[PDB]
RNA sequence: AUUAUUGCUCUUCAACGAGGAAUUCCUAGUAAGCGCAAGUCAUCAGCUUGCGUUGAUUACGUCCCUGCCCUUUGUACACACC
RNA sequence: GGUGAAAUUCUUGGAUUUAUUGAAGACUAACUACUGCGAAAGCAUUUGCCAAGGACGUUUUCAUUAAUCAAGAACGAAAGUUAGGGGAUCGAAGAUGAUCAGAUACCGUCGUAGUCUUAACCAUAAACUAUGCCGACUAGGGAUCGGGUGGUGUUUUUUUAAUGACCCACUCGGCACCUUACGAGAAAUCAAAGUCUUUGGGUUCUGGGGGGAGUAUGGUCGCAAGGCUGAAACUUAAAGGAAUUG
């Protein structure tokens, strides 16, 4: 894929491990 | 020798606008546009519905008071294209060819020390 | 059912006093009813006539005038200063690639208290016998002639109203004198006052305007 | 009506995108000493006479 | 590789030019990239410059044309106007024509 | 020889009154009109391959349409844009 | 009106056009260039003020005070975020008219945020010359920008000058183009990307097959968005560059 939405699309990827591991921080 | 007034002919694309008024500009007489002669959009700015209009502007024109006239060309202007219509040419030339008589004539298209932002964006309009 | 010109009160227009021909053109308005006539409501009209077309002459086929409509007298209305332009042609010929462009103005009030702001152009000049394809005047020149310009405006203006203005421009007895200070700094062709418009009017004065006329 | 005879003195080439139309200069003959150039519709050598139906009016480029 | 010395166009010295606008599509282009004309022509055209002069009042009168500096876009510059594509030589050709 | 090989005679006497959008072929003994011989063939030419007979009109050009060649240029294709 | 063509739209409320005025916020056309300046980002209306700078001139002054730099720091396009203002314009989002097999788009309309500004954040761009800085050496040419010097040069008239603009030769330091190429390179190309197996002037930084992946993790900065630092397991025989012919 384009160069830059594959850096956004693990830009979102890395933010939903963020909030599923705040779930039990 | 004549009773002058003011052409003011603006010409853009997919339309074309003649109408004299009184060379104080406050007064009208008589209009007419190249979208009335013909019916068809498309169509709506070509030369020879400018002509058609042209010959219906310059009847009333001649058939209510003014002899002659000076024009003042117009194209969109503002932050647009300020090039001349294609339906510009065939009306002045389809007055003078009239009639009418011409006098000192000079472009009044808008044209801006620059500024406030062309319409469609920075990538343009691409199709 | 109309046809508003079988209707129409009718018109010309007189021009005032320091030109050629005082007869201009013609116009329209409304009869004089009770309740709208034809006096008050407009009359105040202008008009925009090259002065090529008022002074008969071609070395003026440039710099356009603006005449204002203020009194009005059975089938004859008469009319004073509002303006000056110049054709757009003109211009966007005298603005030629290069070579410099100098530009500049103020405001300021006259005898018969008119205030109004008048303008300044003028371009380098190649000197004959020059090499270099372009000649530029050096920043410090053009601030400089900005300068001298504007000193030799702010003297030309409030003498004896635009009467004497309008006298002084039509002859371009100030584009000469602006050369003449000038050519100590740099070169430069054209040089015209371009433009002039108007701002603020004093009063009525029935009689005073009544001056250009006879 | 006036007829205006004009004689060609020169063959220039075929206008018209098609190409059935060719430029030619011609020399009337009711006073010579003037020119015009003219465009045909059939085929034309030098030496030729045209019936110029309106004596003042060229053309040049045709598409 | 790099195709251009000039690069894209024109800017040696400087970082930031400053955009214009397409006179056809409207898009921004650096200034010193833009590609630009002079649209000098008469205000009348071919065949109009008799019946002017004829129907008119004054001796032949004047004339005074249009004079309008285009910016074109290079997309649009080559979809039309100045462009063709030249050979790998002539490219390099700055000279006008 | 019926679903009628072909040929002959009598009778029966249809559509078709120059053909919409479209589209084919062609530049001189050519086009078109016209018949013949040969192939096939026991029998069957409304086909074909050649043949001669009569014999024009209109270009002697162009890049508008269509087709294709050539440069130039881009290519991450080379099993090569299927 | 708008388009390839349309339609959504606007029109007794006289639309669109015209005239005269007025307001609001943005912007700086044409002059504008192989031209300027800045550490870079970036910087084009005028005028005043405020401090700043390079180049040049210099028989002034000081006298090694310098070169380059982990840590640390100043600034840092655009969007983005906080709080006021501003909100003309254009316009992420949204809603639409068409187009499409579909059409969440391209084209058209409405238009929220934004776009501008103050106070504060954020610190990233193909932030590019994809090319570290200081010093030396090696080759030709014409233009131009700033400074200077030389002249019984041109043009300015007045009474000669004085000026200014111009011209011609040189000389520093600029932004660049040309031709060569002794030389360098895988090549395209390069007055540096040269003076390198005849390998060393000084110094900083980064890379070591491809993917995994700028991912996981810890630390840290941020209101956030995110920035900096930044692995491995596993997989894989090529990925890649420049040039050639198709
Ligand atoms: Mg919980
Ligand atoms: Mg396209
Ligand atoms: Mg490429
Ligand atoms: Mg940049
Ligand atoms: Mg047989
Ligand atoms: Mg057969
Ligand atoms: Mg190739
Ligand atoms: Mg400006
Ligand atoms: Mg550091
Ligand atoms: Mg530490
Ligand atoms: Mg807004
Ligand atoms: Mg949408
Ligand atoms: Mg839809
Ligand atoms: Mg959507
Ligand atoms: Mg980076
Ligand atoms: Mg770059
Ligand atoms: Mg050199
Ligand atoms: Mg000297
Ligand atoms: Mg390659
Ligand atoms: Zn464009």
């Amino acid at each position: 894929m384009r160069a830059k939405w594959r850096k956004k699309r693990t830009r979102r990827l890395k933010r939903k491990r963020r909030k599923v591991r705040a779930r039990s921080k | 020798s004549q009773v002058f007034g003011v052409a003011r002919i603006y010409a853009s694309f997919n339309d074309t606008f003649v109408h004299v008024t009184d060379l104080s500009g406050k007064e009208t007489i008589a209009r007419v546009t190249g979208g009335m002669k013909v019916k068809a959009d498309r169509d709506e700015s070509s030369p020879y519905a400018a002509m058609l209009a042209a010959q219906d502007v310059a009847a009333k024109c001649k058939e209510v008071g003014i002899t002659a006239v000076h024009v003042k060309i117009r194209a969109t202007g503002g932050t647009r294209t300020k090039t001349p219509g294609p339906g510009g040419q065939a009306a002045l030339r389809a007055l003078a060819r009239s009639g009418l008589r011409i006098g000192r004539i000079e472009d009044v298209t808008p044209v801006p020390s620059d500024s406030t932002r062309k319409k469609g964006g920075r990538r343009g309009r691409r199709l | 059912v109309v046809d508003p010109f079988t209707r129409k009160e009718w018109f010309d227009i007189k021009a005032p006093s320091t030109f050629e021909n005082r007869n201009v053109g013609k116009t329209l308005v409304n009869k004089s009813t009770g309740l709208k006539s034809a006096s008050d409501a407009l009359k105040g009209r202008v008009v925009e006539v090259c002065l090529a077309d008022l002074q008969g002459s071609e070395d003026h086929s440039f710099r356009k005038i603006k005449l204002r409509v203020d009194e009005v007298q059975g089938k004859n209305l008469l009319t004073n200063f509002h303006g000056m332009d110049f054709t757009t042609d003109k211009l966007r010929s005298m603005v030629r690639k290069w070579q410099t462009l100098i530009e500049a103005n103020v405001t300021v009030k006259t005898s018969d208290d008119y205030v109004l702001r008048i303008f300044a152009i003028a371009f380098t000049r190649k000197q004959a016998n020059q090499v270099k394809r372009h000649s530029y005047a050096q920043s410090s020149h053009i601030r400089a002639i900005r300068k001298v310009i504007s000193e030799i405006l702010t003297k030309e203006v409030q003498g004896s109203t635009l009467a004497q203005l309008t006298s002084k421009l039509i002859p371009e007895v100030i584009n000469k004198e602006i050369e003449n200070a000038t050519k100590d700094i740099f070169p430069l062709q054209n040089i015209h006052v371009r433009k002039v418009k108007l701002l603020k009017q004093p009063k009525f004065d029935v009689g005073a305007l009544m001056a250009l006329h006879g | 009506t006036p007829v205006t005879l004009a004689k060609v003195i020169k063959v220039l080439g075929r206008t018209g995108s098609r190409g059935g139309v060719t430029q030619v200069r011609v020399e009337f003959l009711e006073d010579t000493s003037r020119t015009i150039v003219r465009n045909v519709k059939g085929p034309v050598r030098e030496n030729d006479i045209l019936v110029l139906m309106e004596s003042e009016r060229e053309a040049r480029r045709l598409r | 590789p790099k195709k251009r010395a000039s690069n894209g166009r024109n800017k040696k010295g400087r970082g930031h030019v400053k955009p214009v606008r397409c006179v056809n599509c409207s898009k921004s282009i650096p200034k010193d990239k833009a590609i630009k004309r002079m649209a000098i022509r008469n205000i009348v055209e071919a065949a109009a410059v008799r019946d002017l002069s004829e129907a008119s009042v004054y001796p032949e009168y004047a004339l005074p044309k249009t004079y309008n500096k285009l910016h074109y876009c290079v997309s649009c510059a080559i979809h039309a106007r100045i462009v063709r594509v030249r050979s790998r030589e002539d490219r390099k050709n700055r000279a006008p024509p």
